[PDB]
């Protein structure tokens, strides 16, 4: 569960948090024309707190 | 390739988990138990489009 | 001269899709009943039932179950390459 | 191009590596017709001469291309990479009718 999706960024920390500072201060000055965004993974989770009644009813 | 050509022949779809309950369920659906992709023949008034 | 009326739709180059979530939409790549208890721990077997309009040569089902395929390479030294890969569910 | 979703975007860094691929030579495979008849039995052939590879570098400099090597060798700057399809595939048969 959540030691594996951390470890391949399923969900768990965004992009700078887990990579070096040195990492994201040399991608933010060199963005311009060596970009590496692709390179590391962003993850995204849904909402899963009073979002959607878990009881019966009817959409339409 | 991905030119996918055969979309229009499936008629409905009923997913079943554990063999016992229905997805999605709950009544979410007008015919709840199933996925009606179209209703020929039909027409009691389930129609759009 | 009297006339009865034929209905019907074109839908190419498109995949059907039925996604895991409580209202079906996308709010994350990571869907809510992804993460939910039951189908955090349980485990289920799944049966499913189509329809389909019967024609008069073999078809195939093409069916996707939308999952995670995630790869981690690590090079630490000089020509070294080591790759971890993690598919989530229906793991290799 | 290259289309494997781990190798397709890696950067890569200082050293010596094997790479291998294998490319077909099926004519049914490798070529597209509009009518869709059978190019196996129609004659076509297909043969490869030399293939090469090449790659463009960045010129960067020295310093800051040693200094890069140096901040991606840790742990905690492993490239990852994920497929968009990001589905298992189930091929089902239906029979006629």
């Amino acid at each position: 569960m959540m030691p594996q999706w951390a470890y391949m960024h399923i969900a768990g920390q965004d992009a700078s948090e887990y990579l070096s500072p040195g990492l994201v201060q040399f991608a933010r000055a060199t963005d311009t024309y060596f970009s590496m965004g692709n390179k590391f993974r962003n993850p995204t989770v849904a909402p899963t707190h009073d979002v959607t009644t878990d009881r019966s009813q009817r959409l339409m | 390739d991905g030119t996918f050509y055969l979309n229009h022949t499936f008629k409905k779809v009923s997913i079943m988990f554990d063999s016992s309950v229905s997805w999605p369920g709950n009544d979410r659906l007008l015919s709840p138990n199933e996925f009606e992709i179209k209703r020929t023949v039909d027409g009691e008034g389930y129609n759009v489009a | 001269v009297k006339s009865v009326t034929q209905k019907k739709f074109l839908c190419d180059r498109t995949m059907w899709r039925i996604p895991f979530s409580s209202n079906f939409m996308s709010m994350g790549a990571l869907t809510d009943l992804g993460q939910n208890m039951l189908y955090a721990n349980s485990a289920h077997a799944l049966d499913m039932t189509f329809e389909v309009d019967p024609m008069d040569e073999p078809t195939l089902l093409y069916l996707l179950f939308e999952v995670f395929d995630v790869v981690r390479v690590h090079q630490p030294h000089r020509g070294v390459i080591e790759a971890v890969y993690l598919r989530t569910p229906f793991s290799a | 191009p290259q289309k494997f979703f781990a190798v397709k975007n890696l950067l890569l860094l200082p050293g010596s590596y094997t790479y291998e691929w294998n490319f077909r030579k099926d004519v049914n495979m490798v070529l597209q017709s509009s009518l869709g008849n059978d190019l196996r039995t129609d004659g076509a052939t297909i043969s490869f001469t030399s293939i090469n590879l090449y790659a463009t570098f960045f010129p960067m400099a020295h310093n800051t291309a040693s200094t890069l090597e140096a901040m991606l060798r840790n742990d905690t700057n492993d490239q990852s990479f994920n497929d968009y399809l990001s589905a298992a595939n189930m091929l089902y048969p239906i029979p006629a009718n």
